[PDB]
């Protein structure tokens, strides 16, 4: 009989919402996209507008170049044959230079040079995109939490593809661009370093990852459960606590003996999440640079 | 002691069992019938884990481990020192978890909120039961379950996985991981957005949901909204766990070879199986 | 050993982090109180954080937290025992008194404003040009309570302008006045709207709003509190 707020029962639409202006250069917003009723059962129906600008174009272009550089090598591996391309789509792989070439940019296209090219395009696309997350907050007068959080992800990615290869002296230590091949890289990395389950930073990463699923199931469910008192209007519950915020706190206090605020829960959140890649990148960066075998290291409980 | 706004909510009511008999708090904790059940099951279980530590003969927390009956016992009982304790402790654990959920339900009732939290918790319980009850029973032995020990259960994860090669190729595992990773991305963004609106640049007024919508649209062309993101977080994390359980419930039951080899269905399709070139011709 | 140093440092960092987080989450509700209002003796090992100040938009002021904590309302409950830890029995009608799961908080008796300073929530009729875009339009449908009697009819939907979502149904009663029902506590069906939380006699008891085209935070809490309170307190008149 009772309703659950997982999907809306009634959608309502008004004029396309063009957004707050603050210090944003409006010359760079698109106009609105379509409205999707399908999206609208779960979240907002409105696609767009989006902001371009120079950095956006750079990122987007640069990111496509990465993607098409990887895809040109795949068609090539397929001898230009479409049926073979789909077939072996997950088996293709753009691999980095062999160890002989070390950190040099001298390796031929077909044996690493293409990987460096694609890696270059990716490096540009991500960092431009990072700067994008800062700049769009700045235009709107908002805190920089999103760019600080994104930087945690970037740290792991940087460690895997750039920082660890340099410290180990060779690009051959980096991750290849392919679906199956990256999983093989991953497995092989654990095996070669004595099993990552013995790397305390790996185990922390995990705790945070599983922790994030805890916390978002918890938080997400809490807000849904008090959404009949307006719980999802979190910024106003912060400025002016209502029964939604109090019943939320109290559910948890009565369940496990302590509890959050409508603001502080989001600090638990930002941190649980960022600590995944944060501890994680330390774990990898140390692997092979400083510890050759986590089993061994672990036996000297240290 | 009470939070400053708590008294008005501490009324009688909402119990599922016992009426007013266990309708009270102890400090901050609500009790209830299911609070008593939880205590019993957890206390029994801890006592027994400690007893098991005495038979294994250690008190180190990094060494205590309680293993299930060996495979030769099938689905029967085993003497307490050779898997039976694990068996009793698993009943306690299940008792304690389910009680914890039903007590959460009682708290919801008192507080006049939705049942989403314990409903969500129930997915974690279903994963635990997949590994310690459902999957072992379909495989014919308690011994396919994981042992209760900090480092030993990790040993079991590695051995179980490598029995099927790289477990990476279990396709339900791939999906699960996708949801775990996506969930964490979402958590990072959500926490960061709300905090960026409530804590703006020095001197400025608090931003609004309008700014949060505007921010995401600026960055990626879409905002899912303040209701939607809570709907999303719930879904991503539950979907991760549902697919976790699915990836294990099928492993050793309907699929039991190297998971890598499963993918050959695709490669071996008539339309392109025999065309040469590529990785597989 | 570098990895040893890194891990020891992290555990230290993590402990500071838990302290920062725990204390930040003590900016409401603390200090702890006895069942009578007065500061409890044992506050715990975590001290209150130094205050912080939110600047509210639209001239609405600041909030500074932690700060002095009061309910700013009568609480119609009384003790049912001689020691800490039991329930507190309603002294009147808990629906009418707004206690228990009928509770409301004394929020600011103005309406939440969008980022332009306009009321966030309007009846759809006054919100240009918002309309139902999908699903069954409830407007026109008779409203049914948990006793299975018609308590009224839906005459509008109150919508959140900037998030473009339904938030209440405005319902007209036998006497011709209206009430807001939270969107989240109705099942819209094809021939009716169903409300499990309230019997048909309890609709009139829903708190009413002072102006007919806006709703304040205070009124929202009274409405939502009252309707949810129904689950516990209208469960005698419900029904199989
Ligand atoms: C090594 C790895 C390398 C990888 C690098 C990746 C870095 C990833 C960082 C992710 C941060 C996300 C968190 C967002 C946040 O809350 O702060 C926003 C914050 C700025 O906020 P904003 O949005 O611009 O401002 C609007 C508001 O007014 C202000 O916003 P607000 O209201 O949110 O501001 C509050 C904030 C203030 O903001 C900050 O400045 C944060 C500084 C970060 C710390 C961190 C990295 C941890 C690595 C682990 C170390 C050991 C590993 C080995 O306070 C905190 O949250 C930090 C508290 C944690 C301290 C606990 C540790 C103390 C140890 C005590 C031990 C006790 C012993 C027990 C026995 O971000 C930063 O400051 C980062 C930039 C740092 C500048 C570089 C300095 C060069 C010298
Ligand atoms: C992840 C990280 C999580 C960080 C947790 C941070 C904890 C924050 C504590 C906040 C303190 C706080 O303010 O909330 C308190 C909760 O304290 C607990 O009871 C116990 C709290 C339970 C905490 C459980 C956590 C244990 C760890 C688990 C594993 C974590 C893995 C990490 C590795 C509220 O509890 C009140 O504050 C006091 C806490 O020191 C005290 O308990 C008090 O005094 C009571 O008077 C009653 C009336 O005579 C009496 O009958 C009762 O028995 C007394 O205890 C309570 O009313
Ligand atoms: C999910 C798939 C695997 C599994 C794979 C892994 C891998 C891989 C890792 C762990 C790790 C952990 N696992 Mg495990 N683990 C499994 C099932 C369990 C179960 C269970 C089903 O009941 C429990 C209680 C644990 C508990 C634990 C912790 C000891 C540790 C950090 C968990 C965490 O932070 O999660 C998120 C949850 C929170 C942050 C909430 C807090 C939960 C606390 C920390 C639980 C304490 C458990 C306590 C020591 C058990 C004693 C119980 C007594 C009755 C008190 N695992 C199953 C078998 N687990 C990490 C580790 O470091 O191992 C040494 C790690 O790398
Ligand atoms: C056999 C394999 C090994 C193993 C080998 C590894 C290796 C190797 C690593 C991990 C890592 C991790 N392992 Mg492990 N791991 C094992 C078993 C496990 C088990 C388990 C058995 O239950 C679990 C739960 C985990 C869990 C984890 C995570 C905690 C951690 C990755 C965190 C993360 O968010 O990465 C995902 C997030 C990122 C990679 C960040 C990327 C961000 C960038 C910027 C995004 C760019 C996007 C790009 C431009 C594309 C754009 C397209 C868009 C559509 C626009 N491992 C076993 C032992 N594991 C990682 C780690 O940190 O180890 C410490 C890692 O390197
Ligand atoms: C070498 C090992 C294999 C591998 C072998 C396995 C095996 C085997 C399993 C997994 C499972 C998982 N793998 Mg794997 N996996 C590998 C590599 C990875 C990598 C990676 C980056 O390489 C990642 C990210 C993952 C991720 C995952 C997840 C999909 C899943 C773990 C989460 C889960 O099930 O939660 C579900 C959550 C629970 C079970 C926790 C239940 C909590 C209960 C209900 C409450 C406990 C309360 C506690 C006692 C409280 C203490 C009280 C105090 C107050 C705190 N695997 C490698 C290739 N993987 C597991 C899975 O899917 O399980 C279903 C699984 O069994
Ligand atoms: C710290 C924990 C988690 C985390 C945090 C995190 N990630 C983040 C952020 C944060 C805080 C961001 O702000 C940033 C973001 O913008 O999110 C929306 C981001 C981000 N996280 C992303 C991915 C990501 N995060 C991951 C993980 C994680 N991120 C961790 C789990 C992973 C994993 C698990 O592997 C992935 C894959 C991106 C969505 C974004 C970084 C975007 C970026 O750098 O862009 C460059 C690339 C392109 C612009 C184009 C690529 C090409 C396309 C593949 C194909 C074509 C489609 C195209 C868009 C069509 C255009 C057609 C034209 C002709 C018009
Ligand atoms: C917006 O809203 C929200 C809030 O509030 C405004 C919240 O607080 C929270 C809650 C979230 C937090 C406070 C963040 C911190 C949480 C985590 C990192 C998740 C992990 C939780 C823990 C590590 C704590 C685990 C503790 C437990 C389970 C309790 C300790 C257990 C005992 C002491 C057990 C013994 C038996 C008992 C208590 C039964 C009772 C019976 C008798 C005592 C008799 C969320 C999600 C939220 O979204
Ligand atoms: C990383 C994710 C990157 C997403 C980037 C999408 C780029 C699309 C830009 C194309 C464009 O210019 O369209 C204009 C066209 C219409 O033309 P117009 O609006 O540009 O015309 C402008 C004219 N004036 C200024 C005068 C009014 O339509 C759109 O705006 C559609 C934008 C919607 C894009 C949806 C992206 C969804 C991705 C979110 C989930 C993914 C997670 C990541
Ligand atoms: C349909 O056909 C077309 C042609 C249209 C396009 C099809 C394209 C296809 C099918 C593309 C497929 C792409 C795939 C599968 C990509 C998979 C990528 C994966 C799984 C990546 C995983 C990990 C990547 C990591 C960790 C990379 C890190 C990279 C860096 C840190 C950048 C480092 C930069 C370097 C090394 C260059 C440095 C150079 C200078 C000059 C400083
Ligand atoms: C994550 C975005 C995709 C959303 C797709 C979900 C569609 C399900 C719609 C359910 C229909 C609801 N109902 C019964 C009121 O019509
Ligand atoms: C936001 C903070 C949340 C705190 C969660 C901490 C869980 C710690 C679990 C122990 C991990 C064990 N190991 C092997 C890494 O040492
Ligand atoms: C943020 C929305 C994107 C969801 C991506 C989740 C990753 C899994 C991709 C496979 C689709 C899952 N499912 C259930 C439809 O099969
Ligand atoms: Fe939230
Ligand atoms: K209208
Ligand atoms: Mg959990």
């Amino acid at each position: 009989a009772e309703y659950q707020n997982i999907f809306s029962q009634v959608q309502v639409r008004g004029p396309a919402d063009l957004g707050m202006t603050e210090d944003v250069n409006l010359a760079n917003r698109s106009g609105v996209g379509p409205f999707s009723t399908l999206l609208g059962w779960f979240g907002n129906a409105q696609l767009g507008p989006i902001y371009l600008g120079s950095l956006g174009v750079l990122s987007l272009f640069s990111g496509l170049m990465w993607f098409f550089t990887i895809g040109i090598w795949f068609w090539y591996q397929a001898g230009w044959n479409p049926a073979v391309f789909l077939r072996d789509l997950f088996f293709f792989s753009l691999e980095p230079p062999a160890p002989e070439y070390g950190l040099s940019f001298a390796a031929p296209l077909k044996e690493g040079g293409l990987w460096l090219i694609a890696s270059f395009f990716m490096f540009v696309a991500v960092w431009s995109w990072w700067g994008r997350t800062y700049l769009r907050a700045q235009a709107l007068g908002m805190g920089k939490h999103t760019a600080w959080a994104f930087l945690s992800a970037i740290w792991l990615w940087m460690v895997l593809g750039f920082i660890r290869p340099i410290l180990m002296g060779s690009w051959s230590e980096a991750v290849p661009y392919g679906i199956f091949s990256h999983l093989d890289w991953t497995n092989n990395f654990s095996l070669v370093h004595g099993n990552l389950f013995y790397n305390p930073f790996h185990g922390l990463s995990i705790a945070f990852l599983y922790g994030s699923a805890n916390l978002f199931a918890m938080h997400g469910a809490t807000i849904l459960a008090v959404s009949r008192f307006g719980g999802e209007r979190e910024l106003e519950q912060i400025a002016d606590r209502g029964t939604a915020a109090e019943r939320a706190a109290l559910f948890w206090r009565w369940t496990m003996g302590f509890n959050a605020t409508m603001e502080g829960i989001h600090r638990w959140a930002i941190w649980m999440a960022v600590l995944v890649t944060l501890t994680g990148g330390i774990g990898i960066l140390l692997s092979g640079t400083v510890v050759d075998n986590w089993y061994v290291w672990g036996q000297n409980h240290g | 002691a009470l939070l400053s706004f708590e008294r008005k909510y501490r009324v009688p009511g909402g119990t599922l069992v016992g009426g007013n008999l266990f309708d009270f708090w102890v400090g901050p904790f609500y009790v209830g019938f299911f609070g008593v059940a939880t205590f019993f099951f957890a206390a029994l279980g801890i006592i027994l884990i400690a007893w098991s530590a005495v038979l294994q003969g250690t008190w180190n927390p990094q060494l205590i481990s309680v293993y299930p009956p060996a495979l030769e016992y099938g689905l029967g009982g085993a003497p307490l020192a050779k898997g039976g304790l694990w068996q009793i402790i698993t009943i306690c654990a299940t008792g304690a978890f389910v009680s914890w959920a039903l007590r959460e339900v009682e708290i919801c009732r008192k507080l006049g909120i939705g049942y989403h939290i314990p409903f969500a918790f129930a997915f974690a319980i279903l994963a635990y039961l997949t590994l310690v009850l459902f999957r072992p029973v379909m495989m014919g032995a308690w011994g396919y379950a994981f042992p209760y020990g900090i480092w030993t259960h990790l040993d079991w994860v590695s051995n179980t996985g490598y029995t099927y090669g790289n477990f990476h190729y279990n396709p339900a595992h791939m999906i699960a991981i996708s949801f775990f990773f996506t969930n964490a991305l979402a958590l990072a963004l959500h926490g960061a957005l709300v905090l960026s609106a409530a804590n703006p640049e020095k001197g400025k007024e608090m931003r609004t949901p309008d700014h949060e919508d505007t921010f995401f649209r600026d960055l990626v062309g879409y905002s899912i909204g303040t209701l939607g993101i809570h709907r999303l977080g719930l879904l991503l994390s539950l979907s991760a766990v549902f697919f976790s359980a699915l990836c294990m419930i099928i492993t050793g039951t309907i699929w039991f070879d190297q998971w890598v080899d499963w993918w050959q269905w695709w490669v071996k399709l008539p339309w392109w199986a025999n065309i040469p070139g590529g990785i597989n011709g | 050993d570098l990895a040893s140093l890194a891990i020891y440092s992290f555990w230290i960092f993590l402990a500071g982090l838990i302290y920062y987080l725990q204390t930040e989450n003590m900016r409401e509700g603390y200090p702890l109180e006895n069942e009578d209002g007065t500061p409890a003796a044992n506050q715990g090992p975590f001290p209150l954080p130094k205050p912080k100040t939110f600047i509210l938009p639209h001239g609405r002021g600041t909030l500074t937290v932690p700060g002095p904590e009061s309910e700013d309302r009568p609480i119609a409950l009384a003790r049912t025992a001689v020691s800490e830890g039991f329930p507190h029995a309603p002294t009147g009608d808990p629906m009418k008194d707004g206690v228990g799961p009928a509770s409301w908080v004394a929020r600011r008796d103005l309406p939440e404003l969008d980022g332009h300073g306009h009321n966030k929530i309007k009846p759809m009729k006054a919100a240009a040009g918002f309309h139902v875009s999908a699903g069954k339009n409830p407007i026109g449908l008779p409203v049914r309570g948990c006793d299975l009697e018609i308590a009224g009819k839906v005459v509008d939907i109150w919508v959140d302008i900037p998030e473009q979502m339904a938030r209440f149904l405005e319902v007209e009663l036998k006497d011709g006045s209206t009430r807001l029902l939270p969107m989240q506590m109705v099942k819209v069906q094809s021939n009716r709207v169903h409300v499990n939380a309230l019997s048909s006699d309890l609709f009139a008891g829903i708190p009413t709003i002072k102006s007919p085209t806006e709703v304040t935070l205070l009124e929202e809490d009274k409405i939502c509190g009252y309707v949810a309170g129904g689950l516990m307190y209208a469960a005698p008149k419900r029904k199989s």
